């Protein structure tokens, strides 16, 4: 809590307008799986492109000339 | 060589150039989003810094352990590295600098502990049998404060337990889309601090000594979060630059291939016409 | 009518290579990718079935004016097949005007006819 | 055409312009004539007398003490190869080069002559 | 004449190892020219590091070229060159710059050239 | 015996392409890579040294049955030479049976002989 | 001769769908081999589920091979094979084992083979 005669400012690490702690915990639990699956999707998206680049590069070495 | 071989080589390098261009575009878009993601953090930091500067720098306040430099017995290290490659010497510079500093100024395995972020750094430090105490991997492209909280508070508590007396941070600072620099920053015991131009006394409640115990760890965690965001931005920029360089190299090679293509094309005809004429002249 | 079809085809041919490697592109590319596929689908044809010039002009105009931006790609052929019958049933005055004058009909009237046909049509 | 043009500078004594629509057709027709006559071919199948045939035509366009003739010629550059013997032989007589740009034409600048590609001796 | 029963087991092994390293270095040119040295693993970096040193050490200075450069030249025995190549392959001289291996003759002169350069 | 050797060699040759650079592979593929490396190492031969078929079948069988997975790569040639020396004085009945019947003997004797030789052998 | 004016609309559509699904299946070879069957979407998994069935049903047993196996062989009409492929594409046999589609002939023999297998 930071209070000034001009303004009042509250520094918090998490906030919610629903006034309920339980719904905040439920929201955190819901967001956990969402961020986990987002990270997995990003990893697989990068890996597919890496495999495609490797396959493309192999053909130059195959073509010895 | 052979005309068909030259044609196949040209096709292959064209395919590689196209793939590299697509990767460059993707990296550019990701960096564009990451810039706004990093920018969205200013007000909280600019307020907490002012509050800490106003509170700590007044009527002494040196009784807190996190404000006095006790004698050094153990040292900590924090390293921030990416999880995926194709970024150049981004990880190599930081790893080399950290290794050189440790080897220069420690010369003993029991004088330090290492905390790392990223699979590349984790593997690099495990290959040398160096001691690692904490590590987290597989972070999202645009992480939030909800994933670094546990490791940040664990590090703060580890320092508060007296395991080590000081630690430093090593990461890349995003200067420009083409320039990135490695920086070393001292996190705690925060012996050096700057005061605000305007300061006002506060009515402590319930106690000035009790306020600092809750105030300080949030400041440290905010510093760590800002450093992580900067590192992510620098990584994206480096990846984009590397992809652009690869495209340029392939485009350079194509024409040098085409010249020999043309020479072989002329040679084939000049051989075949002479052969036909010589065969016809026999009768 | 045929002014912008060349540009749309060129843009789709240039941008079609990078579609499979990501979806984080800017919103401008999405419109190009959505329009190129529909143009390619419209450009197809069957065997031994010539199409009148007036009908070709009308369908290409409908493509170029963005009336097909909401129709799914899979139903373009059936949409065109039903639109030909609808034009035969009710677009006789527009077809006669096109045949006589070698020029486009009233834009408001043809837009109203297109809207009526779109209301009649059902997406599968 | 050249002998039509020469008369004005030889007698009247004035500067004359000469235009050749395409020069590659001349070389290809000479090659076809050589093949019909039945001489042995050359490096890339052309006629053995390509250089002298080109010279005997390019040497009559000169400036005298009482007149001059200058020519503007168009070249095809087949197969987009600049080391082809016919373009190589034609390029040995040129003194200037002008280029036209479709980008400038679209932008609306006329005569859309490229200011960077053009070179002159 | 390159046979184990004619030249010697050690010479044969050293020559085979040098040829193998040179071939393996040659096989990576396509990747190196485009993607650079960053994407290589730990073994490939060491392979390139030693291959460059071997390739530079293969050079020599002659007596005839003295009249154009002023360098007297050298004469190198078979045992000396075999020992030098074996020591290079063992990784003893990995800390010296690669420019010190050019036109040096015997292995011992590499160290003096490096210290004259300032390493 | 030759079929599984051919399959292993083909799989190793196909899978070796993706290990040039970039991210590392998994242990399931690393096991195949190790098996292929051992297969390639075994096939090497010296000059003017023919080998009898009754010993070739035995060594290839020992390769294909997985008995060589515990031995380092650098010791394969010495292991093969010592195995031939051991077979020269022990297990001659197996060689006689192979020569007479052109077929493999019972698998128990081969397994116990291989285990005894593995116990006798010393890893450098 | 693979044109709708000669073979028929149903035959043309069935052949086109089979070709499309086989071509789609072929593109996942490297991804499957490297990263395993996991990380795949719910659609590609069904595609590879049906592609194996189609590929195995494409086989047949011959009359001349009876002397080595004891299987008499069969002669399959175009209408029967088209109907069987249409049913497979529709998916009436998604629960049958994979091995039940090997060397059967008519579609109705797959059910008998599966019943003999104990399904």
């Amino acid at each position: 809590l930071e209070v000034r005669p001009d303004k009042v400012t509250i520094l918090a690490q998490a906030a919610e307008r629903a006034e309920d702690i339980d719904v905040l915990r439920a929201k955190a639990a819901k967001e956990r799986a969402e961020r986990r699956l987002q990270s997995q999707q990003d990893d697989i998206d990068f890996k597919r492109a890496e495999l495609a680049l490797k396959r493309a590069m192999n053909r130059l070495s195959v073509a010895e000339m | 060589a052979s005309l068909r071989d030259i044609k196949t080589r040209i096709n292959a390098t064209k395919k590689t150039s196209q793939i590299t261009k697509a990767m460059e575009m993707v990296s550019t878009s990701k960096l564009n989003r990451a810039e706004q993601n990093a920018k969205s953090f200013v007000p909280y930091m600019e307020k907490i810094q002012e509050v800490v500067a106003n509170v700590a720098l007044g009527a002494g306040g040196a009784s807190h352990p996190m404000l006095v430099s006790r004698p050094v017995k153990k040292t900590g290290y924090l390293v921030i590295t990416s999880d995926r490659g194709l970024a150049g010497a981004y990880n190599s510079n930081v790893l080399r600098l950290v290794y050189q500093t440790i080897q220069k100024r420690h010369a003993s395995p029991d004088e330090y502990a290492i905390i790392v972020i990223g699979r590349v750094g984790l593997s690099f430090f495990r290959k040398r049998n160096m001691p690692v105490i904490l590590d987290i991997t597989r972070l999202p492209d645009q992480p939030s404060f909800a994933d670094i909280k546990e490791i940040a508070r664990k590090t703060v508590g580890l320092f508060a337990d007296g395991t080590f007396d000081e630690l430093y941070m090593y990461y890349n600072h995003y200067v420009s889309a083409i320039q990135q620099e490695v920086t070393e920053r001292k996190l705690l015991p925060l012996t050096d601090l700057a005061e605000n131009k305007q300061r006002t006394v506060y009515e402590f409640e319930p106690s000035q000594e009790e306020i600092l115990d809750v105030l300080l760890p949030q400041y440290a965690e905010s510093l760590i979060y800002g450093a992580l965001l900067d590192a992510k931005a620098s990584e994206h920029a480096a990846r984009m630059t590397a992809m652009k360089n690869a495209t340029d190299n392939a485009n350079e090679l194509i024409r040098t291939l085409t010249l020999s293509y043309n020479r072989a094309r002329q040679a084939a005809i000049t051989q075949e016409i002479t052969e036909i004429v010589a065969g016809a002249n026999a009768l | 009518v045929a002014g912008t079809l060349r540009l749309d085809l060129a843009a789709y041919r240039e941008l079609e290579a990078f579609a499979q490697f990501g979806s984080d592109l800017d919103k401008a590319t999405q419109a190009k990718l959505a329009r190129g596929a529909r143009t390619v689908e419209v450009l197809k044809q069957d065997l031994h079935q010539p199409i009148p010039v007036e009908k070709q002009v009308l369908i290409i105009y409908a493509l170029t004016r963005g009336f097909l931006d909401d129709i799914p790609v899979e139903d373009v052929r059936r949409f065109e097949k039903e639109f030909y019958l609808f034009l035969d049933q009710n677009g006789q005055h527009l077809l006669e005007h096109i045949r006589t004058t070698k020029d486009l009909p009233n834009e408001d009237d043809l837009n109203k006819a297109i809207e009526a046909f779109k209301k009649t049509f059902v997406v599968s | 055409g050249l002998t039509m043009a020469e008369y004005f500078r030889d007698e009247q004594g004035q500067d004359v312009l000469l235009f050749i629509d395409n020069i590659f057709r001349f070389t290809q027709a000479g090659s076809e004539v050589s093949a019909l006559l039945g001489r042995m071919p050359s490096a890339v199948g052309y006629q053995p007398t390509l250089a002298t045939e080109m010279g005997q035509l390019q040497e009559r366009i000169t400036s005298t003490a009482k007149g001059s003739i200058t020519s503007i010629q168009a070249i095809y550059v087949p197969a987009d190869d600049y080391t082809d013997p016919a373009p190589a032989t034609t390029f040995s007589h040129l003194d200037a080069t002008t280029n036209l740009e479709r980008k400038l034409a679209e932008m609306g600048i006329y005569p859309a002559v490229d200011p960077l590609a053009s070179t002159s001796r | 004449a390159l046979a184990p029963e004619i030249v010697g087991e050690e010479h044969y092994q050293v020559a085979r190892k040098v040829q193998q390293t040179l071939q393996r270095y040659k096989e990576l040119q396509d990747i190196i020219a485009i993607l650079g040295m960053d994407e290589l693993s730990d073994e490939d970096k060491l392979v390139v590091h030693r291959a460059r040193r071997i390739q530079f050490f293969l050079s020599q200075n002659f007596h005839v070229a003295e009249q154009f450069t002023g360098q007297p030249g050298s004469y190198v025995p078979v045992k000396e060159t075999v020992r030098g190549f074996k020591e290079i392959l063992e990784g003893k001289y990995d800390h010296l710059p690669e420019d010190a291996f050019r036109l040096v003759g015997r292995i011992e002169e590499v160290v003096e050239k490096a210290k004259a350069m300032g390493v």
